[PDB]
């Protein structure tokens, strides 16, 4: 016991953290060792996580374009919370840092896209807010979604479409049949009638390659 | 150009009585490497003395007045005295180092210390310890003799000793010799029971007394299967000292001495020799790191802690 709690006290000062913890249990083993080192070595380790991890806990959180968060661990805001930096953990979106330049879904208009974490915000919401300043005037083909015929539907766990039940993510060819997702992730759009296009001057549009419109 | 350094004819003191490192025995060492070493423990009579002498350089058929370790005598035994003292020293011509060492916790000791620490009983633990210490740090094997079976303070003691040694760990080998054994110690039954005592007696002793030196394998038993054995340990037995119809001899029903001997011999020379420090050492640097462990164990300070808490 004696050699334990001397032992102990030496590797509580030598402390991403599994190194550490791995260095340290070897420092205390190589130090010290008798018929009671469990219970030392023990009582050393969980003292580890509780004051480890939360300080250099990252978050682990990748982007859609396989970008890490640059934050510490952070929750999310929930549905109408505001972001708090102040709370412990933070309350924050995800962010990689990352920029891209996107165009809109006629191609007309381009502007600045974050780099998305969440697939609403990659596929739907950037396009709507282009939309609304671009192509919103357009003859559109929409794609059938997912419409609740109940005031909490629940997410599909893993024939007319349900409409108790949604498809989580995007329609593929191995989701379940008769489920759809709560937005299209396309988008099917009139530019004009056929005689708008001029195969002598090709697309006029902002951000071709000059001869490749 | 080319012959040997020189034959040693009787073992040297590698350690005084007192307990003082004794540098004479780089005369008869090399530069060579891929040494083996040897070191024996055990109690006051069980014999360690005449098992290193027959397994270093005798034979069962010669005297035991010219044997490399000098045995206790006819009249040394009506007295209840010791023979061997401090640590000795010898090497075989296959270049192979041979430790004896002094009765650990015996009456001679003590009694002779006794017309010479709080009390003077401490000491005699102490000295056997470090002793054991020593042999489990600079040794390749260690052989325990143990008169009888079961003396249920060994494994203890053992224990203690590792515990308390001076320092990715090197843990040498553990090989328990049964001397003086009898007709009812050479039988499979009586075999089980022994293995299962010394099994779980030492579950959590980290020393490699296992998966070597099995006496099963050879030939000992001839219709003796592996299996019938749950986990076979390294211990060996040693017996005591050994018209037509009317000739026929005694039943013993155990071997002969000098089989079970050259046998036992065979093993402990056929047996491996694992690297002792972080580099590879050779006779003189062997020595050398020997004499600075003995040196460090002396004035250790985990002894002290121990000396305190008697
Ligand atoms: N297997 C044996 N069969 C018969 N006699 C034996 C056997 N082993 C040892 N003896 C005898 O019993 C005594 C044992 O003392 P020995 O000299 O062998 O060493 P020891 O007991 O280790 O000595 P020390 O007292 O120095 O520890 C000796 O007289 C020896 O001849
Ligand atoms: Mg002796």
């Amino acid at each position: 016991e004696n050699r334990c709690q001397k032992a102990l006290p030496m590797a509580h000062s030598a402390y991403v953290h599994k190194n550490q913890l791995a260095q340290a249990l070897r420092v205390y083993s190589q130090h010290a060792r008798g018929p009671a080192f469990h219970k030392y070595a023990m009582q050393l380790h969980e003292d580890c996580y509780k004051f480890w991890s939360n300080g250099h806990q990252l978050c682990e959180e990748r982007s859609l374009t396989d970008q890490h968060c640059v934050h510490k661990f952070h929750s999310l805001p929930k549905s109408g919370e505001k972001p708090e930096a102040d709370r412990n953990p933070p309350v924050l979106y995800h962010n990689s840092r990352a920029r891209s330049t996107g165009a809109c879904n006629c191609g007309r208009k381009q502007a600045p896209r974050d780099d998305p974490f969440d697939i609403k915000a990659a596929n739907y919401d950037f396009y709507q807010l282009l939309e609304e300043k671009c192509c919103g005037k357009l003859d559109h083909i929409n794609f059938p979604v997912f419409e609740p015929s109940t005031p909490d539907p629940a997410p599909a766990k893993n024939r007319q479409a349900s409409t108790v039940e949604y498809l989580p993510g995007m329609l593929h060819s191995n989701c379940p049949k008769g489920l759809l997702p709560k937005f299209s992730s396309w988008s099917l759009v009139k530019l004009g009638p056929a005689k708008s296009y001029n195969f002598h001057t090709g697309l006029d549009q902002q951000g071709f390659i000059p001869g490749t419109n | 150009k080319l012959l040997p350094p020189e034959r040693m004819k009787h073992s040297i003191k590698l350690v005084d009585d007192q307990m003082n490192w004794c540098d004479s025995a780089i005369e008869y060492l090399l530069d060579q490497t891929d040494v083996l070493v040897v070191g024996v423990l055990g109690l006051q009579g069980t014999g360690k003395s005449m098992v290193m002498s027959l397994l270093s350089a005798n034979t069962p058929e010669e005297d035991q007045r010219t044997y490399v370790f000098r045995a206790q005598s006819a009249e040394m035994k009506e007295r209840g005295g010791n023979q061997t003292s401090g640590i000795d020293f010898f090497i075989t011509q296959e270049r192979i180092v041979f430790l004896d060492t002094q009765p650990i916790l015996s009456p001679s000791i003590l009694d002779h210390l006794i017309n010479n620490y709080n009390l003077p009983h401490t000491y005699v633990e102490m000295q056997s310890l470090q002793i054991a210490a020593f042999l489990f740090t600079v040794c390749h094997v260690v052989i325990v003799v143990q008169d009888w079976f079961t003396d249920l303070s060994l494994y203890r003691f053992l224990q203690t000793a590792e515990m308390v040694k001076p320092s990715t760990e090197y843990y040498p080998h553990l090989v328990f010799l049964q001397n003086k054994a009898r007709r009812e110690d050479f039988c499979p039954r009586k075999l089980r029971q022994m293995h299962l005592m010394i099994d779980q007696l030492m579950a959590h002793s980290h020393l490699r007394y296992k998966g070597t030196l099995s006496m099963l394998q050879c030939n000992v038993f001839p219709g003796l299967p592996p299996d019938f054995l749950d986990s076979e340990v390294n211990l060996f037995l040693v017996p005591f000292m050994d018209p037509l119809f009317s000739l026929l001899p005694g039943y013993r029903g155990h071997p002969s001495f000098q089989s079970l001997v050259s046998k036992l011999r065979s093993q402990v020379m056929s047996m491996a020799r694992p690297q002792l420090s972080h580099t590879i050492l050779t006779e003189k640097n062997w020595f050398h790191y020997a004499a600075r462990i003995w040196d460090g164990v002396r004035k250790s300070s985990a002894l002290a802690e121990y000396s305190r808490l008697l």
